[PDB]
């Protein structure tokens, strides 16, 4: 499963 | 802006004998960028059935894909994998040897 | 053994119109179960394994849902990126991120990563302790200071300590018939004549899985690497690999060269001999 959510660099 | 010129495999998935049915793969990994052309040849003409797996890359950060379609080796046809990318001045062409 | 789930993604940006090219694969150990293509028709999280096909309609909204947002962070990554390296509108970029968690052989978390790549070099990546970040250049030192006072580490371990482990128990077990089953490498050797004085001998391994594998000549019991010939380990399309080293030899000396093979589906390594 995928990681929920990702923080922009 | 690193470009890295693909190697390139040709081959069978399975054994290859005269006149029985298979699978030709043409191999490209180490390159980037991703963005690349790749066609598999049965005498010279592109062959319109093929495949390729989804793009994914190695530790290093080089792309690598699978191209593929069924065949039937014969006596006298030639098969190869034409292969265009940034790095290169014009395709590259590999043959297909049986024994490889 | 350990087994290891890994999620890969690339974005490429297409200045002269329109949003980045986007696609993510995941792979259980060296099966690709999952894909999302941002060209393709459906715009949804696809299988590419039997086993995740156990998983119902939503998983499937689950994961289309976050890969599409993955995309969307890719997207404004490349917009960012693109400004810290002072690079023209015109030109085409690429950011590749890869993430995913090991278990050991006692089915727990072993290891975690989450590494981020521009233009095909390092960027950012997250360190062993999943606690700080390494940093290849001045520009991924803004990345890392945002990522620090928002914390990002430290929600990143629990998913790979967490979540990331749990759904990865879950598919080997799901997965069991194929992701656990070890096919050790069908080997045999050929013999070509080159002239009337010297032969090769190719030593060749097929339909194995894992990937890894080591394959080496010995000439009277010592390895031999001079005058040998060794192709990188590719796939054969149907899910295994294939792999073969070759060395040329004086005609008729072919039984001083054995053939070793190492391999997770062999309980003890393979030598062969041309008889």
């Amino acid at each position: 499963v995928l990681r929920d959510d990702l923080l922009e660099a | 802006m690193i470009q890295r010129t693909p190697k390139i495999q040709v081959y069978s998935r399975h054994p290859a004998e005269n006149g029985k049915s298979n699978f030709l793969n043409c191999y490209v990994s180490g390159f980037h960028p991703s963005d690349i052309e790749v066609d598999l040849l049965k005498n010279g003409e592109r062959i319109e059935k093929v495949e390729h797996s989804d793009l994914s890359f190695s530790k290093d950060w080089s792309f690598y894909l699978l191209y593929y379609t069924e065949f039937t080796p014969t006596e006298k046809d030639e098969y190869a994998c034409r292969v265009n990318h940034v790095t290169l001045s014009q395709p590259k062409i590999v043959k297909w040897d049986r024994d490889m | 053994g350990s087994h290891s789930m890994r999620y890969f993604f690339t974005s490429v940006s297409r200045p002269g119109r329109g949003e980045p090219r986007f696609i993510a694969v995941g792979y259980v150990d060296d099966t690709q179960f999952v894909r999302f293509d941002s060209d393709a028709a459906s715009q949804r999280m696809e299988p590419r394994a039997p086993w995740i096909e156990q998983e119902g309609p939503e998983y499937w909204d689950g994961e289309t849902r976050k890969v599409k947002a993955h995309s969307q962070t890719h997207r404004v990554d490349l917009g960012t990126l693109r400004g810290y390296y002072n690079q023209s509108e015109a030109g085409s970029h690429t950011v590749q991120r890869m993430y995913g968690c090991d278990v050991g052989s006692d089915w727990r978390f072993l290891r975690g990563y989450h590494q981020y790549a521009y233009d095909g070099k390092d960027y950012i990546a997250l360190k062993e302790d999943l606690r700080s970040w390494t940093a290849a250049d001045m520009a991924a030192q803004t990345t890392k200071h945002k990522w620090e006072a928002a914390h990002v580490a430290e929600q990143l371990r629990a998913y790979l300590e967490g979540t990331c482990v749990e759904w990865l128990r879950r598919y080997l077990e799901n997965g069991k018939e194929t992701l656990q089953r070890t096919d050790a490498p069908k080997t045999h050797m050929t013999h070509h004549a080159v002239s009337d004085h010297e032969a090769t001998l190719r030593c060749w391994a097929l339909s194995f899985y894992p990937a890894e594998i080591t394959l080496t000549w010995q000439r009277d019991g010592e390895d031999q690497t001079q005058d040998t010939e060794l192709v990188e380990t590719r796939p054969a399309g149907d899910g295994t690999f294939q792999k073969w080293v070759a060395v040329v030899v004086p005609s008729g000396q072919e039984q001083r060269y054995t053939c070793h093979v190492q391999h997770e589906g062999l309980p003890k390594p393979l030598t062969l001999r041309w008889e």
